């Protein structure tokens, strides 16, 4: 449960030094204080994501890294390993499709990060984010759709998650 | 549920070596991060289903071997050692022969380009990472066993080894500090579980008895391989072997081979006096329902074959003995025109003894590199003319028997090892064979790697120069002081204290001059290494509650650290005003210096005064006379006899300014060491000798003598019944 | 790139020997199971030495190799006075196939060292050179450790080879 977690910032950390020949500090910061304790359940799991959430917000970086935070946090939503049970769930996924929204960093992100939205709205816990936030995921999923630049095969991937996002927002009202 | 064992397998065949060429790298990395996160899922639950777990158990780390082997990619790599790790965090207590194999092997790789070995480094740091505990799980389940070969103090051993900065011509700048996080973090820990137990307290477990038993077991080896009369009898003697019978000599053998080396088992078994093991030792192989090609392969892959020729007629001719009678006879059977059927070939045992030899004979004309010659099916297949009761063999048998020769070897594996074809055989042989409690383990873990570690530290504090690094291995050399003192290891804690005493540069120009100021007093202040050693080795002092650890020269270090202390007018001599109040005498008479100037001659300049100035405020923040003389527990007799050992008998030139100053400093120390020291009826004849010889030297002003004088009646006060001492101050 | 044979009893005695031989700079890794077969350099010649064991049943299957085979080597040891008649009943029995007649003949007797070791002209009047012809032979005398004229041994086996060549 928590070797899964270090062992994703020691493949990040890799790769942004292989890469790099600001946020290395947090980084090592992050793996010396998950290296001592146990289990997730002493502390909370803002923190822990708060480095991916760092790296995948700001624009300054390639496609390389965020592509890999981004597996990242498909690794994350996948094994379940942020439960109910752990202090301050809401906030961390709140942030994490706040900030995934700003689709900036060719192509393959794109549907990554369209890929963990589906995760994550289509879950149970996709219910617990704000009228905000899911307005922005919606608004950015449009973009995506709306664009003809983009590739086509993009713009379906938006297209059917749209879909998936609309039914599930629309089986709300009961 | 099949569907996972279809799965599996086809996970297999993807990662597996053999569909290298129709693959790509990409597709590999997949199917390894596939198998990864698929393990995470249900990891444990896997050991319950015993087919999946043989899946992932054989062949699926025959791949993770041999791809981590002969890989030159880097991003292939990486995805391979994260499955590798996983496996070993989750299901590393049931497949721990693989594990031992892949560590030695990982190792040996390791310890031999930079970029390969940074990952290597990077990847299998997971495994002491997590926690320390790891760290001592890995020796109650390798180590301690008999059957498995030691893996533990080879990984301290090998991970010391690559710590050092000397590793930074072969290996990038990476690899050292986080090979040096581990080993850290292993000291740390262990200072965490010493509060608890009491000293004195602790001072066995079934699980350590194995150790103990273990240790012999590789010197009777090293004797047995060193020549083979000389191992048997002390190995029996040590009751490993049940008797001296050729039963259960032949029964440890064939059970425990990967123990010993098989060129010892080839030159022992071929002996001629021995022929009844030879015979005891056959019995215990199986040959039935198998092809004589399968035979031979069972009978060598447990021992070497003797190179010279009549050995190897004597053991096939006691192969043929027991393989003849191993087969049921059913002549009513016998055909030619049958294909691929074991019972239509009956030999008797001299034409099984004939075609035995017969297989080696193409082994070793084929496939041995020195051979020009090779052999022919045609002319092989003529040469066994009527050898079985005069009569010919079936041509699609011996044909059988060439192809699968000229297909594969006939040789053991385990020192072919390394080629890119023989991993198959190699690894296919392995697997035919299958609080005060927590610290008991630690013992043996310290007093194999104890020096090493240290040693490799001390380079690095050589070495280094940032402040950050050098404080850490400070503290962290001061907690294994702390295990080593706890756990009554006493050289090893002698030789940390040496090498700081040595690194603390205060045991061996420009005079004394007024805040005293020295070339010593500014080789102190200048240097930071120094500088951070002093109050390390004098906070080490302090808590220390055993004296008995402390040897000879140790002891000698420390009054050497002590007087040129005091030499430079450091430290004042009061350590002891209690014992002068009580006396009722003055202050010491402080040593001169050699010029004192207040405020081109050579004035320390104000660039110079400031290293003074530093390590004054050092030595006082140090609180030395509390800290050697304070604590009650460090006085002894032999800080006594090494302390006034060390006065200055004589008067050179050069020290004339401290002279009469240290020689009353000595005696005041020994008086107060005296009084609070408990048994007085030996130690007092010693401290009177030498007090009243030092007192007869000559050239010393009056004040030093009538100051001496009122030591030696406190002296006779306390001492018993030396008449002839008193009588001498008398007259 | 010639064959030689070579016959005896003691193992350790003949491996001692064989590696002493090859020496002209060793850069390998292990030799395969089985037999030895070892290399020997000369100036201008070079061999291949092959071992053979000695009855009756095996003794066939050594035949065909025997067909660019044309010489034989043995090592005798000093101190064996009871194992003697072993031995000299396989030399008879090496005698005993008549397409051997280009087979050259050789003699090493190891370990002469110690002080009971029988003589040269001893050696030969007990392994019994003397009642046979028609056929070349040579004795010589060797030590595993300090060495006496192998080379010259081996230089005799090239000339008697450049005599029949």
């Amino acid at each position: 449960p928590v070797t899964i977690i270090i062992k994703e910032c020691i493949n990040l950390s890799t790769a942004m030094r292989k890469y790099s020949k600001p946020f290395l500090s947090g980084f090592i910061q992050l793996r010396l204080m998950l290296n001592k304790l146990k289990n997730l359940d002493n502390i909370d799991s803002l923190t822990i994501l708060q480095p991916f959430l760092l790296i995948v917000s700001t624009s300054s970086i390639s496609g390389y890294i965020t592509s890999l935070a981004l597996d990242s946090l498909q690794k994350f939503f996948t094994l379940n390993i942020i439960n109910e049970s752990s202090q301050n769930y809401i906030g961390a996924h709140r942030a994490t499709v706040n900030a995934l929204t700003h689709c900036r960093f060719d192509d393959s992100v794109l549907l990554k990060v369209v890929f963990l939205l589906r995760s994550i709205v289509d879950s149970p816990y996709g219910d617990l984010l704000s009228n905000s936030i899911i307005y922005d995921v919606l608004q950015t999923i449009l973009s995506l759709a709306c664009n003809n630049r983009r590739s086509e095969v993009l713009r379906n991937a938006a297209q059917s998650t749209m879909i998936a996002v609309t039914v599930k927002i629309f089986s709300k009202l009961k | 549920l099949p569907v996972v064992r279809q799965y599996l397998n086809l996970l297999l065949s993807l990662i597996a070596p053999e569909n290298e060429l129709k693959h790509s790298y990409s597709t590999r990395i997949f199917g390894l991060e596939l198998i990864q996160t698929a393990l995470e899922i249900s990891g444990d639950r896997l050991q319950l289903y015993p087919r999946l777990f043989t899946l992932i158990s054989d062949p699926i780390f025959k791949s993770i071997l041999f791809i981590i082997q002969n890989t030159t990619k880097l991003s292939l790599l990486q995805a391979t050692l994260q499955l590798f790790t996983t496996l070993v965090v989750i299901l590393g207590n049931n497949l721990q022969l693989q594990i031992e194999l892949t560590l030695t092997r990982i190792f040996s790789i390791l310890l031999d380009p930079s970029i390969i070995k940074e990952l290597l480094i990077e990847q299998i740091s997971i495994l002491w990472t997590r926690s320390p505990s790891f760290f001592t799980s890995t020796f109650i389940n390798f180590d301690c066993n008999l059957d498995r070969a030691d893996v533990s103090i080879n990984f301290l051993k090998a991970l010391t080894k690559l710590a050092l900065p000397e590793s930074a011509l072969t290996t990038t700048e990476s690899v050292p500090p986080i090979c040096l996080e581990g080993l850290v973090s292993l000291v740390d820990d262990m200072f965490d579980h010493m509060k608890d137990i009491d000293r004195e307290e602790f001072g066995e477990m079934e699980i350590l008895k194995k150790r103990d038993r273990k240790t012999e077991f590789i010197e009777c080896t090293n004797a047995f391989n060193e020549k083979p009369k000389k191992g048997i009898p002390m190995l029996i003697e040590k009751g490993f072997i049940a008797s001296d019978s050729d039963k259960d000599i032949a029964e440890f053998l064939f059970n425990n081979n990967n123990r010993m080396n098989k060129k010892t088992i080839g030159l022992l078994l071929c002996h001629p006096d021995k022929v009844s093991l030879l015979n005891e030792y056959i019995r215990l192989f199986d040959f039935s329902g198998l092809r004589v090609d399968e035979a031979i392969r069972i009978l060598l892959t447990k021992f070497r074959l003797p190179g010279e020729s009549q050995q190897i007629e004597r053991i096939i001719e006691a192969f043929s003995s027991a393989y003849c009678e191993n087969q049921d006879y059913d002549p009513s059977k016998i055909s030619d025109n049958a294909e691929d059927d074991i019972s239509t070939v009956q030999p008797d045992a001299d034409s099984v003894f004939i075609l035995s030899y017969s297989i080696i004979m193409l082994n070793t004309d084929l496939h041995n590199p020195q051979v020009k010659e090779h052999m022919s099916f045609e002319d092989y297949s003529g040469n066994l003319k009527g050898c079985c009761n005069h009569k010919d063999f079936p041509f699609w048998y011996l044909d059988r028997i060439y192809c699968s020769i000229r297909d594969k070897e006939i040789v053991m594996p385990e020192e072919h090892h390394g080629n890119e074809k023989w991993f198959e055989d190699a690894w296919n042989n392995l697997i035919s064979s299958t609080p005060l409690e927590l610290l008991n383990f630690d013992r043996a873990i310290f007093k194999q790697v104890g020096p090493s570690i240290v040693s490799t530290l001390f380079n690095i504090y050589v070495v280094a120069s940032d402040d950050h690094i050098s404080t850490r291995m400070i503290t962290s050399l001061d907690k294994c002081s702390y295990i080593s003192a706890f756990f009554d290891f006493k050289d090893l804690f002698n030789d940390i204290l040496n090498s700081i005493a040595k690194g603390t540069t205060l045991i061996n120009p420009m005079p004394l001059v007024q805040i005293p100021v020295s070339t010593d007093a500014v080789r102190f202040g200048r240097s930071f290494k120094g500088q951070l050693n002093t109050v390390v080795f004098f906070r080490i002092i302090r808590r220390n509650k055993d004296p008995k650890i402390f040897s000879k020269e140790l002891w000698l270090n420390i009054v050497n650290i002590i007087l040129t202390l005091y030499e430079d007018l450091i430290l004042s001599p009061d350590i002891f005003p209690d014992l002068q109040k009580r006396l009722k005498l003055s202050n010491l008479p402080k040593p001169s210096p050699e010029i004192s100037i207040n405020k081109g001659d050579e004035e320390p300049t104000e660039e110079e005064i400031k290293s003074s100035k530093k390590a004054m405020e050092c030595i006082k923040s140090s609180n030395i006379a509390a800290s050697v003389f304070g604590n009650e527990s460090n006085i002894t007799a032999d800080l006594i006899k090494t302390l006034l050992d060390s006065a200055k008998t004589e008067k050179n030139a050069d020290n004339s300014r401290y002279f009469e100053a240290e020689l009353l400093f000595i005696i005041e120390l020994t008086i107060a060491l005296f009084l609070f020291c408990k048994e007085e009826k030996e130690l007092g004849k010693f401290i009177l000798q030498k007090v009243f010889q030092l007192s007869h030297t000559k050239g010393l002003t009056k004040r030093t003598v009538r100051r001496m004088l009122t030591y030696k009646i406190l002296l006779i006060s306390l001492c018993a019944d030396q008449t002839e001492y008193l009588s001498k101050l008398i007259n | 790139e010639m064959r030689i044979l070579m016959v005896g009893l003691d193992g350790a005695g003949k491996t001692t020997v064989l590696y002493k031989l090859k020496l002209g700079e060793v850069i390998t890794t292990i030799p395969t199971i089985g037999f030895n077969v070892e290399t020997v350099q000369y100036k201008n010649i070079s061999f291949t030495v092959w071992d053979v064991g000695g009855q009756d049943r095996i003794r066939s299957l050594w035949r065909h190799y025997y067909r660019n085979t044309e010489g034989v080597i043995f090592v005798v040891d000093s101190n064996d006075r009871s194992r003697i008649g072993e031995a000299r009943e396989v030399m008879q029995r090496m005698l005993n196939e008549d397409e051997l007649r280009n087979a050259a003949w050789l003699v090493f007797a190891n370990k002469q060292d110690l002080p009971e070791a029988m003589s040269a002209a001893e050696i030969t009047e007990k392994l019994g050179l003397h009642s046979i012809r028609n056929r070349p032979w040579f004795i010589q005398a060797t030590c595993a450790t300090s060495g006496e004229g192998l080379y010259e041994g081996l230089e005799w086996l090239s000339n008697s080879l450049k005599n029949s060549t």
